């Protein structure tokens, strides 16, 4: 037994060993929401090692943090105000967690913060389902090059709320991540280490992105486990639990396009860089851009209300006949920002259906956009 | 310099904008960008011969009273010649698959139940067509005006405005001056 | 429009006070804030929970043929509630709606699937059971209540300590700055056991204990606790953790003892206690060989001093102390004499009723 | 706290209008901001018997009439308790070290020169200077209320303070408009 | 403590346009039939208080907040001329505390712009709105 209100030590780090734990558990962190625990984290002492977790009651985020004993113990504080104290603090300052009634003492160098708490016991925690559909495992790597191949196709709060997420398909030993908005289309592949029945589940696009941030060590795996309408994924010590959007996803077979004659292949950096240059003097909300495909030459054509024109042609192996195919340019332009590899193959068929975005010998990636009539 | 120019705050569903030399203005809302907004569609009719359309991919498919095909079969060029374009995927199911870009925002099934049933005639000039379209694909009911465009939507609305749109036969901008402000100071 | 329930409006009501205290009114999950109403060969029961505490008690009785729904539970309590004395209530079931009849008055709910309701978990491995009678039980937990720790970072604390060895049932409550024990003998014959009961719990145990003369029944299951009396079960989870050694909080050799009146050290100190710094209040005891002073004063220089006459002769002592915890057992304790052991002002103070070993009180004093 | 409005914007130079359940409302910056400034000067003057002080950088170049440097030579005490502390530079200027808070923001030797010509003839013994004489700064003028985080400040000023409705001559300093303004747009 | 000099009693009103005197009870019930009314923060100031007006040998109370309004009325023994006076809400809850007496008489006198309450050997005086 102690005196009332001394001051009791919980925590001792080194200033970067709590503020990279933490930095995992903001992007979920809604600053300013209806619940004032919403925009705290929880801080779990067990048995001298530390867990931080947070939660938006749609992606609750945990891992773990540094070490220290001292009575297993567990606090929420302001996420927004511990991490700037943390961010403030000198590289390699040493930082002491206290706690007093409702007040959590922070002490670093000549420093005092005194930070306010609320109960843990009121702290919102998700129900984890204990049924598991799936279990599988993949390098971090290839799934965040497939997340960034991909999610750059979902369309943001549409009418249609399936298509906001990522499909996230598992069949046999096949993993398949399918984005598309109203008119794009991107799909992504891979093999998995396991002989799974078909599933699917559409991930938030709020949790994509942090999933995306997840991903940092490209040579450690992650596990991905279907739970009922739940997912859940874990890799370098820290553990996401996502809800799921519930409906029906398009089934993306009858959108790819199989005929499409006019092929040819050409450099990514280039036709990016004379989609940029074009674009430039197109009309700035609608971007009507017409490409001419002739043997040997495509030219990119761009008009504005102001009457002014830009026009950028390449050099291209090719020998079939001439299609003119209008196009919103940003959808051109997003597939050559996010694929990083050297060369593209692009496939048309008639300047009114799909046409066909590929990678050479990457069978694994595929990229379907229907044009404009410009 | 410029004529009926500000930005001040939009309250709800009804834009302010007061600088105009001493006279506060109001603009009526969406119901302005929207009456404005589709004037320039008829300027950009005969610009080109039909309205630009964006194909999509995945077909919407509604309901279609009486599967309003006396108006989309027989009136197949003209209502591709304004945007849209629709398949007959069934008895008593029509799945649009190119809509209108000036549109742009979603919810084509609107649009198109909306418009099959207003081409039901036989002169055959009918401007209305445009005017039910203007009516819901603009602004929408929804987050507050962007700042960046405060003043720059009432700008952009008065250079192809047409001197009280009338769409409603009111007066979207109602002049209100420094002295009538005044004079409502009921003392 | 089937017709689900009918039973008058006190047979109603009072089964449903049995759960509004674990119904969290505002909650993340919309069902938890619900009451599930359950019928089933002609009997009625009424459920409540908030995953940590769940509460059942049988219902009215009547047709109650094979039904199970969901609805707000504030909502229709106050309903009930506002209903007249004897007035005969009725509930039908339209799909998504409930239909509450009574006298000239309906009313339109809105009701929530009992698929969705998170029955918990009952564990089935009962490891010790006994029972002993709710006066008794009532009187230890208000013994020992107040000494436990409100939403503290040591969830531990945040409870109650329940432990039974052979034929002893102890119950112990500390807050990291006092502790209150207190024992007594059970009919029964257990190996040593202990549960963390939560807060929450022993405050609904506490609401539950109102028959003074029936008995409650405890069993322990593999980490939950299940109390059954009244017809009323209740099921808790136990705090996961281990509670603090009581021996070693316990002095037992603190000299400077003596006797004085509880009524009138607690009006004292409620005289004195209106003068002292509010955050930081301490209360100073000036111990002398036949006197005991209390002293409070404040930042405006202020004092209020008060003195009790008492048979004591060992030396001199001055001691700080928090009021409330000395308030407290002077409420709570209803002995006419209490017992005071000190020390000295580093060492705790054991407050006990004389002649009764099985009630003690520590308090840390400051400085 | 349901207040009288929550202030969105200006309008062209002297008012600010507010948005709440009813409408957006005209609150006549300059009379509803001299109406509290009264109010609250009246209110720190029966109590602590002198106007709350503030100094400040930049002094006024008052350029100080003859007789009002006099003015000043008489007992400055009093106009300690109005709140303005100035000082004499020589010949006959003057120039203010100190003014009141609640007006500040320009054109302080109009409040101090008020106050120092009310010093000549002494007998005070009116002490009704403190208002639209002293109150000769109101708000703003014409020129700004800031970024709207001060704007609800003073939509909160007839809250706990009285003489709201009526003016200092009976007109109105706020609300004309009700949602039913759609009448307008015919 | 501090000194008796410091404190401040109030400047009393010197000129009495009105007294009266009614039994408590009858005022007590008066005042609860009206004071349910009375505008609470309202922006008008003159509506946050009750309307206590004499004429001839009727009292009346008024107390509205701009949706609702009450009025009570009674019988005086007097022949007093035709006066209104605002009370403050917290005059009215204070002298409502004030009227524990249902036997004894109340008396209330109009000052200029000052109300003075005698009764059971306590007197209250409050400024009007």
């Amino acid at each position: 037994l102690v005196p009332r209100g001394s001051h009791m030590l919980i925590l001792q780090a080194e200033r970067d060993s709590l503020l990279k734990p933490l930095q995992a558990f903001t992007g979920i962190v809604e600053r300013l929401h209806t619940l004032p625990i919403l925009s705290n984290v929880l801080i779990e002492g067990r048995g001298g090692q530390t867990k931080l977790l947070a939660t938006d009651l749609e992606i609750q985020i945990d891992t773990a943090g540094p070490e220290g004993g001292a009575g297993d113990f567990r606090i929420t504080t302001n996420a927004k105000k511990f991490q700037d104290i943390l961010r403030a603090l000198p590289a390699g300052a040493l930082v002491s967690l206290d706690w007093d009634d409702n007040r959590l003492t922070l002490k670093a160098g000549k420093s005092r913060f005194a930070l306010q708490t609320l109960p843990a016991a009121d702290f919102p925690m998700m129900n984890v389902g204990e049924d598991i559909s799936a279990t599988f495992s993949l390098g971090q790597e290839r799934f965040k090059t497939m997340l960034s191949q991909v999610q750059y196709s979902m369309a943001v709060q549409d009418i249609r709320y399936y298509l906001n997420g990522l499909l996230m398909q598992v069949e046999g030993s096949q993993l398949r991540l399918v984005a598309t908005d109203g008119h794009r289309l991107a799909y992504a592949a891979c093999a998995i280490d396991a002989d799974l029945p078909r599933a699917e589940v559409i991930l938030p696009r709020k949790t994509v992105l942090e999933l995306f941030k997840l991903l940092n060590n490209p040579d450690d795996p992650i596990q991905i486990e279907l739970l009922d309408k739940q997912v859940r994924f874990q890799c370098n010590g820290t553990t996401i639990v996502s809800k799921v959007i519930d409906g029906k996803f398009p089934d993306f077979n009858r959108v790819i396009p199989l005929d499409n004659d006019k092929i040819f292949v050409l450099s990514r950096a280039e036709l990016l860089g004379a989609l940029e240059r074009v674009s430039i003097l197109a009309n700035e909300k609608f971007r009507g851009a017409r490409l001419f495909l002739q043997p040997g030459l495509l030219s990119v054509v761009c008009s504005n209300n102001e009457q002014e024109e830009a026009r950028e042609e390449i050099e291209i192996a090719y020998q079939g006949g001439e299609l003119e195919v209008g196009f919103n340019i940003g959808y051109l332009m997003d597939v050559l920002r996010n694929i990083h590899s050297d060369d593209m193959q692009l496939a048309f068929g008639d300047a009114n259906r799909s046409t066909l975005f590929t990678v050479p010998n990457n069978p694994n990636f595929k990229y379907i956009v229907m044009p404009m009539r410009i | 310099l410029p004529p009926l120019g500000f930005a001040i705050a939009q309250l709800l569903g009804i834009y302010i904008l007061a600088q105009a030399e001493d006279s506060l203005l109001l603009i009526d809302m969406h119901a302005a960008a929207e009456r404005v907004n589709y004037e320039k569609m008829k300027r950009q009719r005969q610009e080109n011969g039909n309205l630009q359309s964006q194909h999509l991919l995945i077909p919407v498919t509604f309901a279609a009273s009486h599967e309003e095909c006396a108006a989309l079969a027989d009136h197949a060029e003209t209502l591709a010649g304004f945007g849209l374009e629709l398949s007959d995927m069934g008895g008593n199911t029509l799945a649009v698959r190119a809509a209108p870009v000036m549109l742009g925002k979603s919810d084509v099934v609107s649009l198109a139940r909306d418009v099959l049933g207003e081409l039901a005639q036989v002169a055959s000039h009918e401007n209305r067509i445009l005017a039910t379209m203007s009516c819901h694909g603009s602004i929408r009911a929804g987050r507050r005006l962007t700042l960046p465009e405060m003043n720059a939507l009432l700008r952009d609305m008065e250079n192809t405005p047409r001197s009280n749109q009338c769409n409603h036969g009111r007066p979207t901008w109602v002049k209100l001056t420094l002295k009538e402000l005044d004079t409502l100071f009921l003392r």
